[PDB]
């Protein structure tokens, strides 16, 4: 439950594992303009 | 569509779809054109529904 | 009476011919057989039919 | 609760494409096809 200095975003293995338990479809701070005009397939449901 | 205008002397242009101010702009997939002759008092008989 | 079909087809009939040259990674305003509307223009990967 | 806010935020857009009773569910299209004394009524709709 202490934070981990050995990884980078100082969090704790339980967390860690939080953190990746949850898919987070929109996190926001992410400034999506940059990357929805570079797409190959469709456009994500974020970008719309 | 501006030579619709003298090739017939107009009783009743009613558009549905599209304007006809706003006509020669749009893109059409098809155009059918059906052509018959009908009587006075019956021309709100040739309509949708 | 005249019958158009305004569906996403390729338009066969289009009106007064009036041609723009295309240009590309630049804010403009398209009208591609009447697609009116706004935003950016880069060519495309995908396998259109 | 991320779920629900992401179904609410893309029924939300799904309303975009919905006609409401008028001609199309497009606003570009029908400004330019329909004159705007009529197109008035469509508009009015698609606001509602």
């Amino acid at each position: 439950i202490l934070p981990d200095p050995s990884k980078p975003s100082k969090r704790s293995p339980i967390e860690d594992l939080l953190f990746n338990k949850v898919t987070l479809a929109d996190a926001g701070f992410i400034k999506q303009y940059g990357d929805c005009l570079g797409d190959i397939a469709a456009r994500d449901l974020i970008c719309a | 569509y501006s030579v619709l205008y003298n090739f017939a002397p107009f009783f009743a242009f009613k558009c549905y779809g599209v304007s006809p101010t706003k006509l020669n702009d749009l893109c059409f997939t098809n155009v059918y054109a059906d052509s018959f002759v009908i009587k006075g008092n019956e021309v709100s008989q040739i309509a949708p529904g | 009476v005249l019958s158009f079909e305004l569906l996403h087809a390729p338009a066969t009939v289009c009106g007064p011919k009036k041609s723009t040259n295309l240009v590309k990674n630049k804010c403009v305003n398209f009208n591609f057989n009447g697609l009116t509307g706004t935003g950016v223009l880069t060519k495309s990967n995908k396998k259109f039919l | 609760v991320v779920n629900h806010n992401a179904q609410a935020l893309n029924t939300l857009v799904k309303q975009l494409s919905s006609k409401f009773g008028a001609i199309s569910s497009v606003l570009n299209d029908i400004l330019s096809r329909l004159d705007p004394p009529e197109a008035e009524v469509q508009i009015d709709r698609l606001i509602t």
